[PDB]
């Protein structure tokens, strides 16, 4: 379903600066949070 | 060529998208927060627009 | 995880430094600031996540 998840994929062709799919969610959580509430 | 999409840090498409995937390194100072050096800073400070 | 030459990001005075180029008017301040923190708004943010952790 996401290409990025297939043993013949490189993560770094969809994901810049060394983020991984766990690391880019959290990054938009946090951007989410942040920008909004606290 | 830099693709705009993969500059934020994120490209749905990955191999397949039309413009290039330059690697790039994160400022972490921006990354948490704020950075001083700004626009003279090494790292990159992606826009999350 | 932020640190300013050895020293916590958040634990940084802002007040103390000798150019503050995001005090412009006009500057581009999503250049230092992220989450579309301010000058205070960053230091409430750090005063906030002290009282915490
Ligand atoms: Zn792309
Ligand atoms: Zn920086």
């Amino acid at each position: 379903d996401k290409p990025w998840r297939k043993p013949g994929a490189d993560l770094s062709d969809y994901f810049n600066y060394g983020f991984n799919e766990d690391t880019w969610k959290a990054y938009c959580e946090k951007q989410k949070r942040i920008r909004m509430g606290l | 060529k830099d693709c705009p999409w993969y500059d934020r840090g994120f490209c749905k498409h990955g191999p397949l998208c039309r413009h290039r995937h330059t690697r790039r390194v994160i400022c972490v100072n921006y990354l948490v927060g704020f950075c001083p050096e700004g626009p003279s800073c090494k790292f990159m400070h992606p826009r999350f627009e």
